[PDB]
């Protein structure tokens, strides 16, 4: 692909470990960035990590091991803006 | 005068050339694009964050 878009969960106390809730590339990621925009979703540029979750992430499955790292860094990142944002 | 009568063969004739019709294959490509899109607002929905290259 040339555009990637990947939706990822993690709600503590409801999912044990973050899932794939979407996988998108080219034509469809601009539609993909709207809605995000329009539903207050936060997307988050992320090179390395969306392409690799692009080779190995399946839709409703849990983030793979090979990406939980990555995935924790942007997981930690999202509740700092969270946090902070209450302020 | 005697009365027409289509056979059970000759409408599913009329209908198969139908669905051969380019407008009629056009509007089942519309509806399939209609449900990706209303999907695609559910799986946004259903996200934490969106990881984008
Ligand atoms: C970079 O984070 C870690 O030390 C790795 C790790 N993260 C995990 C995790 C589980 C649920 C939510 C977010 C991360 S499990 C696990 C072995
Ligand atoms: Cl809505
Ligand atoms: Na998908």
């Amino acid at each position: 692909p040339t555009h990637i878009a990947i939706g990822i969960l993690y709600k503590r106390g409801e999912t044990p470990l973050p899932l794939v809730t979407f996988k998108y590339t080219d034509a469809q990621v601009q539609t993909v960035r709207k809605i995000a925009e329009e539903e207050g979703v936060p997307i988050l540029q992320r090179i390395p990590l969306a392409r690799a979750l692009y080779w190995d992430a399946l839709v409703d499955h849990y983030i793979p091991a090979e990406q939980i790292e990555a995935t924790a860094e942007v997981l930690r990142w999202l509740e700092r803006q969270n946090i902070e944002k209450q302020h | 005068i005697k009365e027409l009568k289509m056979s059970k063969d000759e409408i599913k004739r009329e209908y198969k050339e139908m669905e051969g019709s380019p407008e009629i294959k056009s509007k089942r490509r519309q509806f399939h694009q209609e449900i990706q899109s209303r999907n695609m607002r559910e799986n946004v929905k259903r996200s934490s964050v969106v990881v984008a290259n």
